[PDB]
């Protein structure tokens, strides 16, 4: 898997966003841009963003 | 990269 770490909490802005606890992990898909990457937390897939997370050593 | 705890502006949604 690819993965990353929540760092700061994100409530979500907008419906197909996820929100984000502090120590989270998120098992990442893509990047749909720069700033933005799709992932499932909790059975949820949804978009985040990738500067309030750490990607994690691929393993 | 530096984390910041700043969400980028968005282009795609979905």
């Amino acid at each position: 898997k690819r993965q990353c770490k929540v760092l700061f909490e994100y409530i979500p802005q907008n419906e197909d966003e996820l929100e984000l606890k502090v120590g989270d992990i998120i098992d990442i898909n893509e990047e749909v841009e720069e700033g933005w990457w799709s992932g499932t937390l909790n059975n949820k897939l949804g978009l985040f963003p990738s500067n309030f997370v750490k990607e994690l050593e691929v393993t | 990269p530096t984390p910041r705890p700043v969400p980028m502006k968005r282009h795609i949604f979905r």
